[PDB]
């Protein structure tokens, strides 16, 4: 962006500074779900199925 | 009544009928039986291949 300046002779004025402006974009934590089966459980294999 | 198909005992216990203890000394025993009353159930735990 930048400023407008008036008149013909500009020697008096300051030239409009470009600033760079970076927008930053970042991942969050890595979102999980966790759980268990145990040996007897594994038996009905609905459960594994269910659960993923 | 209709536990009288079932029965397997002649008589009901007599008021304060006495006990007799048949291990009145500490033995191994001798087992017999017929056939097709004694029993293994055989099972196998869900361990799973391919994880770990």
């Amino acid at each position: 962006h930048m400023n407008i300046e008036e008149g013909l002779d500009l020697s008096s004025k300051t030239p409009t500074a470009l600033v760079q402006r970076l927008v930053p974009s970042v991942f969050k934590e890595p979102k999980n779900i966790l759980y268990t089966l145990d040996a007897r459980e594994m038996r009905d294999p609905e459960h594994k199925t269910e659960a993923g | 009544v209709a536990s009288r198909p079932y029965a397997n005992v002649d008589a009901k216990p007599a008021e304060s009928a006495a006990i007799t203890i048949l291990n009145k000394n500490a033995a191994p025993a001798n087992l017999f039986w017929a056939d097709g009353s004694v029993e293994l159930m055989y099972g196998k735990l869900a361990f799973p291949t391919g994880q770990g």
